[PDB]
DNA sequence: AAGCGACTCTGGTGGGACTCGAACCCACAACCTTT
């Protein structure tokens, strides 16, 4: 099962920080590196042959200007700094030279400007439909960025300068009467004043109900602050609040966001994991948010502090299938041991098991991944091994069974920096480099992006057809393993086709009609893009068929939304009258629903025409075509594929795989399009961005 | 591609030297594949707007009229003998409308030739204002500055033009191998021979221009083929 | 910036760093070190099994006697004899100088002071290890396994009144099965208690707790007793060289629990104890290039397990990739044990900060280097290098700062040979470095805390210590066989007129001009220097190398009269708390 | 005067980039080369 695909990603420059690898839910693969964030995206490409992943490739700079950690006024902090430094006690006088917390940049150390670590936004949370990318350099500039156009990233917010004057302005106290305004003279309430504002890790909360995304920001001292997020996320405007809530754990290593549903209460936690072993679930005691409730009481789920640092953690809904309820499986990566904990809310309340599944590695764990359909763990480290973890359910709690996958038999020797895993299981990306030959070390270093099959072509086609989700962007990394095998074989599989057809004709849905779109483009890119023209016509009108019909299901769903809403007699913003001739143009669809739908429309429709017009012309565009419309004097129009009015506009919206067009919303719009024209592409599923 | 990308990407094409608006429009006109709009004076105001809302690109005014292009189709494409032959057939070698003058050691790290770069001026604010809204119709443009008006696009969008999606945006070049490969780019589907390139647009020694392409073969970014130049002297030549 | 003379004939200016140094160092161990640690670890008198002469046959370093060499005195008649010395032998201390030479029967390549604390005027113990063969050479990438002998030698109490006439004696030495030793540390404190301590008829009283890098790719923990308690549970008839078979405190290596799997680490290559109180943590770095912690107090079933002799198996709590080559030397910070400095052989210098070990604080790409040493007052680092990539001439020993301050490299002194050895003497804040071309330095280092490019002369502020000549008289019998070791020592009782004195001549035409020798063994070259940790001691160095001598100095001009007032003060409140 | 801490002034080497010298290769005309 286990297998390479076929492009190595080369990277330019030092992987850098904690657990540099990270596989978004949007199919885009980060790597934080120490001048920039290279980002992979890997696209389904319906317009090329190429058998290899398509993966188009992006990257964050590094910022230009090292940060500095606010603790007081600009000559305070300067007097300070000298005061330390000058001091004539080798503890205090080394303690601030060699912490580069104190020292983000001087006269001869190296700037810390690469990134410690990254994390995904759950999808929807960019002003696109996509997710946003949380960035942390090693100088503590926390930042968020988005890439709104496909060229660049920018910056939508510093979170820690933010942070830095807001603490600031309230003399660096969360309680106001719980403490002094401390003299920054003194070493201790010096070195707090950064402690307690250095982030360490952060994560993602899922989206709450407007939607709003939580954030999670650890830092050194224990503090944890929470900002809230509004959404769509544009930039400091969206920052609905902050909150810090002081989590005691001394020495925190990392964190992870705890939601779950039972009975359809919804609850949640943070989960913070100390460097010095011991794992614990805050209740979130403060928020906003009233849908959401949270934890009541601390639960300790390893309290040893044996000193082996938590370097990872991951949870997973499942259900237990013997306790016939959902529980939550917590697994972190603690030294070289991977502990699980799962959580099962009952009528006694919470039921705790745990235990270290034990002799993996013998070496610590430098990364962790969950596949968050199946709670299939992979860890890794240095040395080069993977081992493949599989949680197995017993009659209480879970066993877990675990086997090592042989890099060694697809790469070499070779040593490992971090892996990820798609969002279907799909594929594992790791971060190989050159491994030890025999005992000698490689002479030079080249860090690189590989990727292995972890499922089959006949498994990868059986979950697309038995999809929940029922979305193909939810799935890429599915439909490419079962592109690969169309390209790679030049035919579809039959099983494949006939299972197919079996469910379009048992339920017709469109995301099956889309699946079958796929597969028939994927064929026809395959078979070289007069027999081979006589099937390439073939194949080709059916891809025009089942396009053809994806249409008529969307242009009756727009027009099944126009006969709801109050009658927009002035055709604002569809052309209903050309949508309607479109539909009753042919007898060859028997769809009474429709039929009788542009009945009532054309019953209700105004005899005055409010024709489209060709801005270069004024003149009247007829409706005559499904992709464009055109006037007497010869230009040519794109129409938006969701509304069908002409994309006249020099700046308009194209789909991921430019299968797609849709046009920019505006404030002339009424909401029920303004939402409309949020949906995904109706071919392809991918953002329209 | 999408046509309105499609203008963008042959203003990306040529390198840091831009584009006239009479060879704008040439561009397009030999575009393959073909331009999707029929590029009436009408469209070309559009397409003009379309530039100047655009924040990446920016405008200049350089000291002198440049020439307008060749027709640069390089190869016969014919022969009276069974099949034909696609050796290339010379073209009068006319005064290069882009001399290789290499923008060495640029502190803002922008790469390219250009003949002028310090000598001419940005013209952005008077072609637009800093809201992005166009201050000029394009006959307006041509009548006020005819081809001293000179179009660029942002290093970003050119050097993206050069490597495509699937490439690197964070492998830097050496200058020398940069101007390499933007004198490739703009010569779109009909490549340079290198033997050309070091014989008339670098003026190097064959070992100079083998050894700064070295770093554009090592990482893919070119391909290599062996070809047929037809002299008059009815002998054929190879080069690469 | 004081003016004048002092009575040793250095400026004051150039002796005001090394009088410093002895506050600095006092002040921390006050505070950072404790006069009693890891009470469990104890040695038992049934652990310590003596070897009969038929089964330590195999262990001892095989060459019975050492090479001939006679010892040249600076301005003393010339001796002119050729003294020879048994394996486990010492000649006696020079009557005027107490120079003491001993022979361990092979290659140094491990040693350390035992040490002990402020006041306690003990008896002085080092524990070395010398390869079993002079001529036998070990490869890096492979573990060795073999047999090799730990031996501990006292030197006496290096009293004024005990250094005449004083010898080394071998008190006991330890048969280990576990392969040659590549390091030797201590535990800085809290180990060693007063020899008079009663304890009950199983249990010794402990004069330290010992971990040795073994080129099997293990740390092993051995605590050992004081010699006078075994020698009373010993026969009185038993074989004069005491080789004992002990089994470990613990033996501490990469690995998980039930990980079968082998580590790649290789062979273990150089340790680090934490410098400050309770010396919790003990460092190694590997082969592979890995630096490798274990957490010594730890109960947890995850990183401890007793074997069924009752020793333990201890795994790392923390193990990251410092080096992409061979981490050959660590320094553990000692004034904020947060921080810690390894060299590799990648040529790079890297500074951690072991809470946030993802990226080193500093890296600065050097030459290759063999050892590091930091000293407490500064907040750099001083570079041995193996010449193998410096630019001819510039080859040598630098100071380099850790970042802050940002001061160029400071060349304390050039070397022609590579640099084997180095050890800092915090108390003097000076440095001894050992060299193939058979030469001891010791150097002064300014004030780090101000530019050194203000040291407009460095050389006056270096000295010899000794230099090693081979005389005619590839392999070690047609060396010994046709040359002899003449050593010849530097007056150490004074630096006056120091730069027109015939050894800084001999050193000053040795740096820069004079060339490597490769058609021999290198049988002078020195292998190790260390120069005592004690206050009690603290001027003595110790020093050995691939002749398998061993030869002490006391730096009589670097002692000074602030050391006779602490060691005086320490003595009088060791005296008052201990009785 | 004698002394000090910047501020230079002087010979020496390496780091990466790059000139260097060589064989190797095209395709043609010359014709030696063959039944
Ligand atoms: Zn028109
Ligand atoms: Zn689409």
């Amino acid at each position: 099962m286990v297998t390479r695909r076929e492009p190595a990603v080369k990277l330019q420059y030092a992987v850098s920080g904690l657990e540099p690898l990270a596989w978004s839910e949007d199919h885009r693969v980060s790597v934080s590196t120490a001048r920039s964030i290279a980002v992979l995206e890997l696209i389904c490409d319906v317009h090329n042959p190429g058998q290899d992943l398509v993966i188009h490739r992006t990257s964050v700079p590094a910022p230009l200007n090292s940060c500095l950690l606010k603790v007081g006024s600009k000559t305070e902090v300067a007097e300070c700094k000298e005061k330390f430094a000058a001091s004539k006690d080798p503890t205090v006088s080394q303690t601030f030279m060699l912490d580069r917390v104190f020292n983000p940049e001087g006269k001869a150390l190296p700037p810390m400007r690469g990134f410690k670590y990254t994390s995904w936004s759950p999808m929807g949370c960019d002003a696109n439909g996509r997710c946003l990318l949380a960035a942390l350099t090693m100088d503590n500039r926390l930042t968020i960025q988005a890439n709104l156009n496909r060229l660049q990233w920018v910056q939508l917010v510093d979170l820690t300068e933010i942070y830095g004057e807001r603490l600031y302005e309230t003399s660096y106290r969360l309680s106001k009467n719980e403490a002094p305004e401390g003299n920054l003279g003194d070493f201790a309430e010096f070195q707090r004043r950064h402690s307690m504002q250095t982030p360490v890790r952060m994560e993602w909360s899922g989206i709450c109900t407007v939607g709003s995304v939580l954030l999670a920001v650890l830092f050194e001292n224990g503090n944890i602050a929470v900002w809230q997020f509004q959404l769509p996320f544009v930039g400091k405007e969206s920052i609905s609040s902050c909150n810090t809530i002081e989590s005691g754990i001394t020495s925190p290593s990392v964190l992870f966001w705890w939601e779950y549903e039972h009975n359809n209460r919804k609850m949640s936690g943070l989960i913070v994991g100390s460097a010095f072993g011991p794992i614990k679930i805050l209740p979130v005691n403060l928020k906003a948010v009233k849908g959401y409730f949270t934890l009541r009481q601390p639960v300790i789920l390893w309290k040893e502090m044996d000193q082996l640092p938590v370097h990872s953690i991951k949870c997973v809904p499942l259900y237990h299938p013997y306790q016939k309820c959902s529980c939550s499986l917590v697994v972190a990566a603690r030294g070289s041991y991977v502990f699980w904990c799962l959580l099962l809310i009952s009528k006694a309340g919470l039921n705790v098991h745990n235990s270290h599944v034990t002799g993996l590695h013998s070496l610590p764990i430098v990364s962790m991944t969950a596949d968050k359909q199946n709670g299939t763990v992979y860890t890794c480290s240095s040395d080069g091994k993977v081992r493949q973890l599989i949680p197995i359910f017993t009659d209480v709690a879970l066993k877990f069974e675990h086997q090592l996958i042989k890099l060694s038999d697809v790469f070499g020797s070779v040593r490992t920096h971090g892996i990820a895993v798609s969002p279907c299981g799909a594929y594992l990306a790791i971060i190989t480099t050159e491994g030890m030959i025999n005992g000698l070390h490689p002479v030079n270093k080249n860090y690189q992006v590989q990727f292995v099959t972890l499922k089959t072509f006949e498994e990868a086609a059986a979950q697309l057809l038995e999809s929940s989700v029922q979305n193909l962007f939810k799935q890429v990394d599915l439909i490419d393993l079962v592109r690969w095998k169309i390209l790679k074989d030049k035919h579809i599989p039959q099983f494949l086709q006939e299972a197919l057809e079996k469910k379009i004709e048992s339920s017709g849905v469109t995301y099956f009609w889309r699946f079958k779109l796929f597969l028939l483009r994927i064929l026809y890119q395959s078979m070289q893009k007069e027999p081979m023209e006589e099937k390439l016509l073939e194949i080709q009108g059916k891809i025009e068929a089942v396009e053809m019909h994806l249409t008529r299901e969307h242009m009756k769903r727009v027009l099944g939304e126009v006969y709801l809403h109050t009658w927009i007699t002035e055709n604002t913003s569809i052309p209903t009258r050309g949508l309607c001739n479109f539909l009753m143009s042919d007898e060859e669809y028997d769809d009474r629903t429709a039929r009788v739908l542009i009945g009532h429309i054309s019953k209700k429709m105004n005899k005055q025409t409010f024709p489209e017009h060709c801005s270069l012309c004024k003149e009247i565009l007829p409706f005559t075509d499904r992709k464009q419309a055109v006037c007497s004097n010869g230009h040519i129009w794109l129409r938006c594929f969701l509304t069908y009015q002409s994309c006249q506009s020099l700046i308009y919206r194209r789909c991921l795989l430019h299968d797609s067009i849709a046009r920019h919303p505006a404030p002339e719009d009424p909401d029920w399009i303004k939402r409309l024209l949020q949906s995904p592409c109706p071919f392809c599923d991918s953002p329209v961005f | 591609m999408d046509a309105l990308e499609s203008l963008l990407d042959e203003v990306a094409l040529e390198g840091l030297d831009g584009l006239c608006l009479p060879a704008l429009w040439s561009r397009l006109e030999t575009r393959v594949p073909p331009f999707p709009l029929p590029l009436e004076p009408c469209t070309q105001e559009f397409l003009w707007r379309a530039l100047a809302t655009h924040p990446g690109i920016s405008f200049y005014e350089e000291p002198r009229e440049r020439p307008d292009l060749q027709l640069q189709d390089r190869y016969e494409e014919i022969d009276l003998e069974t099949g034909i032959l696609e050796s290339r057939r010379d073209p009068v070698a006319l005064e290069d409308v882009y001399p290789i003058h290499m923008i060495l050691e640029n502190k803002d790290g922008i790469q390219g030739s250009c003949r002028y770069f310090k000598e001419r001026k940005n013209i952005t604010n008077d072609i637009r204002t800093k809201s992005l809204q166009p201050r000029c119709t394009m006959v307006e443009a041509f009548d006020r500055w005819g081809k001293k008006l000179i179009i660029v696009a942002s290093q970003a969008m050119r050097y993206r033009a050069l490597i495509g999606q699937e490439g690197d945006p964070d492998l830097k070049l050496p200058d020398f191998s940069y101007c390499i490969l933007e004198r490739l780019g703009r010569s779109r589907w009909q490549g340079e021979l290198q033997r050309d390139l070091h014989t008339t647009a670098f003026k190097v020694d064959a070992g100079k221009l083998h050894y700064h392409r070295k770093i554009l073969n090592k990482n893919g970014l070119i391909t290599m083929q062996s070809h047929v130049i037809r002299l008059p002297t009815g002998a054929q030549q190879h080069s690469i | 910036h004081c003016r004048g003379m002092a009575p040793n004939g250095l400026p004051n200016h150039i002796m005001a760093p090394v009088w410093k140094c002895l506050h600095l160092t006092k002040d921390f161990r006050e505070q950072k070190h404790s006069y009693w640690e890891f009470a469990e670890w104890i040695p038992l008198a049934w652990k310590w099994h003596l070897l009969s002469e038929l089964e330590a046959a195999p262990y001892l370093p095989q060459e019975e006697k050492s090479p001939l060499f006679s010892v040249q005195r600076e301005g003393l008649p010339e001796d002119g004899t050729l003294y020879r010395i048994n394996r486990f032998s010492s000649i006696t201390a020079h009557p005027e100088r107490w120079d003491v030479s001993f022979f361990t029967g092979g290659p140094l390549w491990a040693l350390d002071w035992c040490p002990v604390p402020e006041g306690a005027g003990a008896s002085q113990y080092v524990a070395l290890f010398s390869s079993p063969d002079m001529n036998e050479t070990h490869p890096l990438s492979q573990l060795h396994s073999g047999p090799g002998l730990l031996q501990l030698w006292g030197l006496g109490t290096l009293q004024q009144e005990s250094c005449p006439g004083n010898r080394a004696h071998f008190v006991y030495g330890i048969a280990c099965d576990n392969g040659c030793i590549w390091d030797l540390k201590f535990c800085p404190s809290g180990a060693w208690e007063l020899p008079g301590t009663p304890r009950k008829a199983p249990l010794l009283p402990r004069l330290g707790l010992l971990a040795l890098a073994c080129s099997d790719g293990k740390v092993l923990l051995f605590s050992l007793p004081h010699p006078e308690a075994l020698l009373a549970q010993q026969p009185p008839d038993a074989v004069k060289p005491a080789i004992y078979k002990v089994q470990c405190v613990a033996t501490l290596q990469v690995g998980s629990m039930q990980a079968t799997d082998p580590s790649e680490c290789g062979q273990c290559l150089s340790l680090a104890w934490m410098p400050t109180r309770p010396h919790q943590h003990l460092a190694a770095g590997y082969y592979n290039g890995m630096v490798v912690f274990w957490n010594l107090p730890t109960n947890s079933p995850l990183q401890r397990i007793r074997l069924s002799d009752g020793s333990l198996k201890l795994y790392p709590f923390q193990c990251f990739l410092a080096h992409d080559q061979a981490v050959r030397t660590l320094q553990w910070c000692k004034a904020n044990s947060h921080f810690l400095v390894s060299a590799g052989s990648d040529r790079k210098i890297k500074f951690w900060d072991l809470r946030r070990p993802y990226e080193p604080i500093n890296s600065i790409k050097r030459f290759l280097s063999t050892e590091l040493a930091w000293l407490l007052p500064y907040n750099g680092v001083t570079v041995a290098q193996d010449n193998c990539y410096a630019s001819y001439g510039l080859c040598g020993i630098h100071y380099i700062d850790a970042g802050y301050l940002g001061f160029k490299a400071y060349f304390t002194a050039p070397r022609k040979g590579t640099v084997w050895s180095l050890s800092g003497s915090d108390w003097l804040g000076t440095i001894a470095a050992g060299d193939i071309s058979g030469e001891l330095i010791a150097a002064i280092l300014p004030d780090m805390a101000l530019n050194p490019i203000n040291v407009k002369r460095p050389v006056e502020r270096r000295f010899p210590i000794y230099k090693a000549d081979l005389i005619p008289y590839r392999t070690y019998t047609e060396t010994v066989n046709h040359h002899y070791l003449l050593f010849q020592d530097t007056d150490l009782g004074s630096f006056h007129d120091l730069l027109r004195r015939e050894p800084m001549l001999r050193m000053q035409e040795g740096e820069g001009h004079s060339q490597l020798c490769l058609d021999r063994l290198q049988l002078e070259a020195i292998h190790k220097v260390r120069f005592s940790p004690n206050l009690d001691s603290y001027g003595w160095l110790v020093s050995g190398g691939q002749s398998g001598l061993v030869r002490i100095h006391f730096v009589r001009g670097l002692a000074s009269p602030l050391g006779h007032r602490m060691q005086l003060e320490s003595r009088a409140h060791f005296n008052a708390m201990f009785q």
